[PDB]
RNA sequence: AUUCUAUGAUUAGUGUGAACGAAAAUAGAGCAGCCUAUUAAAAUAAGUAAAAUGGCUUUAAAGCUGUUUGAAUAUUGUGGG
RNA sequence: CAGUCGCGUAAGCGGGGCAUAGGAUCACAAGAUACAAAAAGGAAAGAUCUUGGAUUUUUGGAAAAGCUACGCUAGGGAUAA
């Protein structure tokens, strides 16, 4: 004597159902999801909307499959014909909006600060191109050494910061959520990032190559002289 | 958030929609239906570029310089409740959770 | 015997872990979570 | 005169009240070098790494 | 005890005991006011 | 001060459970204080308080106890809770 | 829904596995919570949340071998002479 599993529909055709309602429970897809449908896990169909439950057949998307869908109009009949519009149901409620306006206080009702802040303090014409193009890098490689020295100042500033909260029993703390704010704004894992780029690496590895075999050039003009005065 | 269609559509040769029947067809017309516009002045559509508009913090003040009506009103989704009627509490400890059995509250009460 | 739950400790000191289970004959578990203590994706180590 | 309450006298306070401020302290020192130990995690590998706490 | 001191020594419960305290003072008996500056 | 009755209380609490189960306080019955005790007693208490261990009682305290050990001398803060 | 992460041009998908075969409480142990703290300041022992060790395999969860032709009592006669 085994517990039984009671699989089968649980809704027939035509058959009110609002979101979430099981439909049919199946070993296996037996029964599609369709219009306004949802399948599970165990591929139990949930409806997704309030509405009637329609069993039908859609050649059109595929030759050998049935489907199990929800209308909104119980005389409705599916397949919706593939260029009717869509019909569907708007689902909100008209209130009135919020009067939220920043009000923050600056004391408790005991007379104590609700937050302190504390800081911490510790080739003739091509001459001319080549010129314009090292004057740009250079232009940028001052630019972006005047602009990370920018950043570091204020990484700096925030990761110094400490905004200490009034907390119960007249306890003054750091929140630990603000404590994870403090590498940075929350959207990205900090060090995941590529501090690097391919770009540069690439720019990098040329110049090191050049003075590698500029600097043969170099040694090997130089053992030139000291051969001249030999002979 | 909402989608914005822009849609470009040919005239046929030799066809020039007049300047005085394209402003009275958006006269009470609150629906603006492209394919009953279309099919109205023989058009084609050709070409077409999607973008879509969501509520943003600079909504508010948008609305304000042109005058849009409906920026104090909030749309919150529609909740369904069961539709199952109220049935009564059924166990050894719902039945006696009245004062009747207070000599069986220890069993009753306070349960994880 | 075979298969070992083992605890993954934290490593912003918040005192938040997550069990999951290994086979003792491979390597420590090491992964990246979310500390709902800092509510922050953080890494998160083998205990011992 | 009583203990803790008594004149000229002070509260201990509670041991988690008592390592409040070096417990905040812990979290903070180790989420700043939080940047760090990530970096050193992708770079040298999950099957590669061998500091695990104890 | 603690607690019960501390209640009526905050004037946001508007304690009688709360004229022992200064301006810059908490009703806490063990926690302070840390005090806001860069040092 | 003690004793008797009820409430406090199918409570605090204990116990895997089943069950077991206080005290403060309140009300009533009685009321009485003393060592010069209204019938003849203390020069204010040392193998004692207490500790370890084995039991009892019990909520782990207090209380009772066999074995082995073993203190202090008054609010000018000694000793018990 | 809030929080914050991955993948994706985008739409979007993600609260393990194509579906159907792995038991609580108590006790005990490791983290967090800051609730209460038996005169008071602490603490112990409790409380909430997360998690772990179970042929708890009689798997809604006892630590458990037989004989009686000398048998006893209360019953049924599920047919047992
Ligand atoms: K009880
Ligand atoms: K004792
Ligand atoms: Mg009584
Ligand atoms: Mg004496
Ligand atoms: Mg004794
Ligand atoms: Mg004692
Ligand atoms: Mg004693
Ligand atoms: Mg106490
Ligand atoms: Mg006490
Ligand atoms: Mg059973
Ligand atoms: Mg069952
Ligand atoms: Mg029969």
């Amino acid at each position: 004597r085994t517990i039984p599993k009671k699989l089968g529909a649980k809704k027939t055709g035509d058959q009110y159902v609002i979101p979430g309602n099981i439909i049919y429970k199946q070993r296996g897809t037996l029964w599609h999801p369709g219009e306004n449908t949802i399948m599970g896990r165990d591929h139990t169909i949930h409806a997704a909307v309030a509405g009637y439950v329609k069993y039908y057949r859609d050649p059109q998307l595929h030759p050998d499959r049935q489907y199990i869908g929800v209308v909104f109009n119980r005389n409705d009949k599916l397949p919706y014909p593939k260029d009717a519009p869509r019909k569907r149901k708007l689902g909100l409620v008209a209130v009135p909006r919020k009067v939220e306006e920043v009000e923050k206080p600056t004391m408790s009702a005991s007379g104590l600060p609700l937050f302190v802040t504390r800081h911490e303090t510790i080739s003739s014409v091509i001459a001319e191109l080549i010129k314009e193009k090292l004057a740009a890098r250079a232009e940028y490689n001052a630019r972006q050494s005047a602009l990370r020295k920018l950043q570091q100042q204020k990484m700096l500033a925030r990761r110094g910061t400490r905004v200490l909260r009034l907390m119960n029993n007249y306890s003054y703390r750091e929140t630990n959520w603000e404590i994870g704010r403090l590498i940075g704004d929350p959207g990205s894992v900090p060090g995941t990032e590529k501090v690097g780029s391919r770009k540069a690496k690439f720019r990098a590895r040329r110049r090191r190559r050049n003075t590698f075999l500029l600097g043969i050039k170099e040694r090997k003009l130089a053992k030139a002289d000291r051969r001249e005065e030999y002979r | 958030y909402h989608r914005l269609n822009v849609f470009v559509l040919e005239q046929k040769p030799g066809a020039k929609i007049d300047g005085e029947a394209l402003k009275k067809h958006l006269e009470n017309r609150e629906n603006f239906s492209l394919k009953g516009f279309r099919e109205k002045f023989d058009l084609e559509p050709v070409g077409f570029n999607l973008f879509r508009s969501e509520w943003d913090e600079g909504t508010a003040e948008v609305m304000e310089r042109h005058g849009i009506p409906g920026a104090e009103v909030e749309f919150k989704r529609q909740k369904f409740a069961s539709l199952k009627p109220p049935r009564k509490a059924r166990g050894w400890e719902a039945k006696r959770q009245k004062p009747k059995y207070k000599s069986l509250w220890k069993y009753v009460k306070r349960i994880a | 015997s075979r298969i070992i739950n083992v605890r993954l400790i934290s490593m912003a000191m918040t005192g938040y872990f997550y069990t999951f289970t290994r086979p003792r004959t491979s390597l420590p578990m090491s992964m990246l979570k979310y500390d709902p203590i800092v509510r922050r994706k953080v890494l998160f180590l083998e205990q011992k | 005169r009583v203990k803790g309450t008594g004149v000229g006298e002070k509260v201990k306070g509670h041991k988690h009240e008592r390592t409040l401020v070096a417990k905040m302290e812990k979290r903070r020192e180790a989420m700043l070098a939080m940047p760090d130990l990530i970096r050193e995690w992708k770079k040298v590998g999950k099957r590669n790494w061998t500091k695990f706490p104890k | 005890s603690r607690w019960d001191i501390e209640y009526y020594r905050d004037p946001a419960h508007r304690g009688y005991l709360s004229h022992q305290l200064a301006p810059g003072e908490s009703p806490s008996l063990y926690f302070k006011v840390p005090t806001g500056g860069e040092k």
